[PDB]
RNA sequence: CGACUCUUAGCGGUGGAUCACUCGGCUCGUGCGUCGAUGAAGAACGCAGCUAGCUGCGAGAAUUAAUGUGAAUUGCAGGUUGAUCAUCGACACUUCGAACGCACUUGCGGCCCCGGGUUCCUCCCGGGGCUACGCCUGUCUGAGCGUCGCU
RNA sequence: CGCUGCGGUGAGCCUUGAAGCCUAGGGCGCGGGCCCGGGUGGAGCCGCCGCAGGUGCAGAUCUUGGUGGUAGUAGCAAAUAUUCAAACGAGAACUUUGAAGGCCGAAGUGGAGAAGGGUUCCAUGUGAACAGCAGUUGAACAUGGGUCAGUCGGUCCUGAGAGAUGGGCGAGCGCCGUUCCGAAGGGACGGGCGAUGGCCUCCGUUGCCCUCAGCCGAUCGAAAGGGAGUCGGGUUCAGA
RNA sequence: AAGGCUAAAUACCGGCACGAGACCGAUAGUCAACAAGUACCGUAAGGGAAAGUUGAAAAGAACUUUGAAGAGAGAGUUCA
RNA sequence: CGCGACCUCAGAUCAGACGUGGCGACCCGCUGAAUUUAAGCAUAUUAGUCAGCGGAGGAAAAGAAACUAACCAGGAUUCCCUCAGUAACGGCGAGUGAACAGGGAAGAGCCCAGCGCCGAAUCCCCGCCCCGCGGCGGGGCGCGGGAAAUGUGGCGUACGG
């Protein structure tokens, strides 16, 4: 009974949408995101796991604010400048 | 791996030897011929030009 | 579940519009290498997570 | 008419606004006449008038910018929308007078000890 | 031989550059060379080919002496399409063969202000070359 | 001292390393007391430190901060130093005086295994293999 | 209408008030399984919809 | 001769090896060496005339301005006093997120100011600005049979 | 002998057809192998002297991919049951209508919900694939449609519990703990003073002083517990 | 000694931008030459593919004919 | 009692600031194994290594001797060659293992406290004036406020002053 019998009453999710890392892994009884421990304010990664990493790091996202940095730089980062009008 | 042995080095004197008897065989016609220079009207083999 | 939330019908709403197929005049594009919709997703099939 | 931003810079203020509504009211009807199956010439259209209200409303926010930093232009503290944004990193830098600072006693050695300009003979 | 350290030779990487190229490079990669005629009196080799300007098929199978117009730039293509070189589809209707603007001759200028002051470059800097090199 | 913080003993590994009670930090009570003011205290720089009394449980130390941005700190050429970035946190990678002791540096020979910028710098130039490029 | 999905039954009222100068009865509103509102206005007795209707195009 | 079975060859299928291509990798080297409370990285949801993904972008949403460039974009439609690309210094940048009024249901507030609502008369509605923790300098208001002084 | 790349060399080969592959063709070598002919193919390749190696397969219950024999075989047998005629249609054991015979038999094979699913709902259209026969049918596919609340729930309350601050501990991320080592109330009434607004009437608003206070543990925790208040009739292809 | 600061030579499998190679050549080389950390699997931590090539140019087979249609027979395009 | 100092200590949506999180190849501080080797194994080894935690920078750390030496003496740190698989450690088994000198790369030195002198000669902030004002700074004027005698600034630091 261990086995098929037993898959039925499978209907309570522990998990959840994490809101700080969008996966399904916010446990809901202990309030705590299994994916990125989301209640605590640092983010979770492990040495352990390198593949892990690299699924979520600096450049897997949109880089809305950093790659305009990384153009700004090229220009040491001028302000209130224009360039001279026609 | 990169660490493999990629260069080598040969001693100063076997180098400078090998240059003696490159120039060396470069005044035999028989050889540069063989090397497959079409100097067949050259007019003396260690051709030397002014220094114009 | 009839009783939702917000954050789950927003969800739900978004896995809805992405199951249609690719519009027919895409692949008479010059630089055009699809033939079909790889990502559809059938209610019995595949079950969405959750 | 294409609207070209060199022709809104030199406008009074309340009537480009007069302006923008107007190309709302525009933009509704448009958007009314993609439902109700409008001709592809309407249709196409619509593009039009959502670049041409971006392109009033950048004016105006523009120009409403460029009058506050006139406004607060030699006041001490000023909004933080008006203070250069630049890697914060580098907007904790000492300033480009506190780094040159050096003490009364450090600059009494350069009066006196002057790296001189000199050459060895052969 | 190219010595200039910062301009690759790569094979991969010209393609990738040539096969990518935004629009306003495509212009300059789809430049064709000028009739004899108009080169002695520009002093200038070749020149980007606009939308409407009298053309010579040279090299496939539309060469010809025939003159011929230019009606769009498919510079998505890399390709132009000349007024009467078309074939015939199956159902009857024309279409227009795309002709690579390199084995194109022009034979008339599309002239205006901006191109004007084009030639006119092209054949200053021409001038230094001959300036300094005499 | 430091006990090892196993559940009830259990350090499943050699004998060797079966202790659980004797066991020495490796750092001074000062120099843990310089991290706790300065991990409070964020937006200072830990200067220095000193003793001011002890008991049977306790030692009391007074932590000297600086806070980098005011501007009799600022504008002062002497101090100003402590202003630059490189300087944050000095207490958490052990750059003050007592956190300095606990690193074993200095010059002569009883300190030979931190030639180099420190312990681990040491061994790291005695742990390379440098392969040149013709051996 | 198709209301934007963040307004209320409030914004709604006024939105329509201020767009076609017509008075509103009340406003019900649902959010459409594909994502956006709808909502249903219902005029007051002094308007007939099937003209303001013509007024804004559909019919 | 049959049928069946086996062998060989031609041809045809099945299958996708081989070969030839390569806008991808791998390795080495060079220069630079720049994130964030002025809201980062990441996540969510949106945005195209016809558009699901990818890409780009943020209600100004496959982008605005500016400058350079100088006639396209293109799958199909539609429409030089600057099309289109590139650059990018002005402007803008939804919701989560260190995430900041309190909570995480998007749920309840509080304060101040405007507009309907009044005709400030309380409401109600909309809008705008605030309302996190630690800590520094200073200010204000305080506490103490702490140490005192004067009445 | 063979494979791949590199330095030399062959005034080498090649769209008048390279590599590759096929071959009842002609041959060479003890052999590894190779050279010709023919066919196919459509763009590169080889000889020689040196150099370099991720260099030669029949096996490893080898790895990945593909294909056989078995084999048109095992099988498409749990829960009594179907029949006639008609319509549509290229086509009907299976769809639809009508008739007949039956079953579930109110602890249902009925009518509604929770959890879960997430558009499967509804209409029109199609018959490629899928629905282990078939299909004119479908929960498939393609277009469009559809969920309306002061009163029904959520929201509010607390439950077992969870969990901040003070505090304590801790190398440290943090942890313990939930009234315990705490100056933990930003409220109220009245009075007094000053001030304003509207017929500054009288009231409202505000500041200051005085007077009073048991609060007592922030916050979270139930779509079945606590919890004011909507019922009748009608209406849609699908919502009441 | 028990207080403090300090460039250069040095390190750099991440980032930005480049150059190169006796390297690999689609079962190789990164897992990923392609809508790849994608599809998909797992409550979750995590695991994680396969998949390049018409032609110079779509010139992508008008039209006739059999069939309900898929599919054929002609014709046509192209050096093929 | 009243009033005022001062010292301790609170509260503010007080005025202006600052910290948090990310990346983590390189770097600094901790913490820290066991496979494995020893043909078993417990010390050793693996290894101050992986994992874990904290903090940075464009580099970090180190650094101007409480040094090396025993010479006729060298003279901050870091890096390279060598010293050297050496001295030494080690069930003296397996194994482990530096430094000085020497040659190069680079080369740069300095500041306080204290001790004393100078009438606090010093600093922050607000208000006014001028100069610039996208690194809010310079000068001036304030019987304007505060910090500071429980010590600010100048001189001056072992090479002596």
């Amino acid at each position: 009974t261990k086995g098929t019998s037993s898959f039925g009453k499978r209907r309570n999710k522990t998990h959840t949408l994490c809101r700080r890392c969008g996966s399904k892994a916010y446990h809901l009884q202990k309030s705590t995101c299994g994916k990125c421990g989301y209640p605590a304010k640092r983010k979770r990664k492990y040495n352990w796991s390198a593949k892990a990493k690299r699924r979520n790091t600096t450049g897997t996202g949109r880089m809305r604010h950093l790659k305009i940095v990384y153009r700004r730089f090229r220009h040491g980062f001028r302000e209130g400048t224009t360039p001279k009008p026609k | 791996k990169t660490w493999r042995r990629w260069h080598r080095r040969v001693n100063t004197t076997q180098k400078r030897y090998a240059i003696c008897s490159a120039l060396a065989a470069s005044a035999l016609p028989a050889l540069v011929m063989s090397k497959g220079h079409r100097i067949e009207e050259v007019p003396e083999l260690p051709l030397v030009v002014e220094d114009k | 579940s009839s009783h939702k939330t917000f954050r789950i019908k927003r969800f739900l709403a978004k896995k809805q519009k992405q199951n249609r197929p690719i519009p027919q005049w895409i692949w008479m594009k010059t630089g055009n290498k699809i033939r079909y919709n790889s990502k559809r997703r059938h209610w019995r099939r595949t079950k969405l997570g959750l | 008419a294409k609207i070209k931003a060199r022709d809104l810079r030199g406008k009074k203020k309340e009537e480009l606004l007069k302006q923008l509504d107007d190309l709302k009211v525009e933009l509704s009807q448009l958007r009314v006449a993609k439902v109700t199956g409008g001709a592809a010439s309407k249709l196409s259209k619509i593009r039009v008038v959502r670049k041409s209200i971006a392109r009033v409303l950048t004016v105006i926010n523009q120009t409403q910018k460029e009058n506050l930093r006139k406004f607060y232009k030699g006041k001490k503290y000023k909004p933080l929308d008006l203070r250069p944004k630049k890697t914060r990193a580098m907007r904790r830098r000492l300033n480009k007078h506190e780094e040159s600072l050096k003490t009364k006693k450090q600059q009494r050695k350069e009066r006196l000890y002057p790296l001189r300009k000199y050459a060895v003979k052969a | 031989m190219k010595f200039n350290p910062f301009v690759t030779s790569d094979r991969s990487k010209n393609r990738k550059r040539h096969f990518n190229a935004p629009s306003h490079i495509r212009r300059k990669i789809m430049s064709s060379p000028l009739s004899k005629e108009l080169r002695q009196k520009y002093n200038v080799r070749s020149m980007p080919i606009r939308k409407d300007d009298e053309v010579q098929v040279v090299r496939g199978h539309y060469k010809g002496q025939q003159i011929g117009k230019v009606v769009q730039v498919y510079r998505k293509k890399y390709v132009i399409y000349i007024e009467r070189v078309q074939r015939e589809k199956a159902n009857g209707t024309t279409v227009h063969v795309g002709i690579h603007p390199s084995k194109v001759v022009i034979t008339r200028l599309k002239l205006d202000k901006d191109r004007k002051k084009i030639l006119e470059r092209k054949a200053k800097s021409r001038q230094v070359g001959k300036e300094k090199g005499k | 001292g430091r006990k090892r913080p196993v559940p009830k003993g259990a350090t499943y590994g050699k004998p060797v390393h079966h202790g659980v009670n004797q066991l020495k930090f490796a750092r001074s009570l000062q120099s843990v007391a310089e991290e706790r003011a300065g991990r409070h205290c964020g937006a200072l720089r830990v200067l220095n430190s000193y003793w001011v009394g002890e008991d049977s449980t306790y030692k009391f130390f007074e932590v000297i901060l600086i806070d980098p941005f005011h501007k009799a700190i600022r504008r002062n050429p002497d101090t100003q130093w402590i202003t630059k970035p490189v300087h944050k946190h000095r207490e958490m990678r052990g750059l003050t005086s007592a956190g300095r002791k606990s690193r074993g540096l200095g010059k002569g020979h009883k300190f030979h295994h931190t030639i180099g910028g420190s312990r681990r710098a040491a061994w790291r130039r005695r742990n390379t293999l440098q392969l040149h490029r013709y051996r | 209408f198709i209301v934007d999905v963040k307004a209320n039954k409030h914004q709604i009222k006024q939105a329509v008030k201020k767009l076609y100068d017509i008075d509103v009865a009340k406003v019900n509103t649902l959010i459409r399984p594909d994502g956006e509102k709808k909502a249903y206005v219902r005029l007051a007795p002094d308007y007939d919809a099937l003209d303001v209707a013509n007024k804004i195009g559909i019919i």
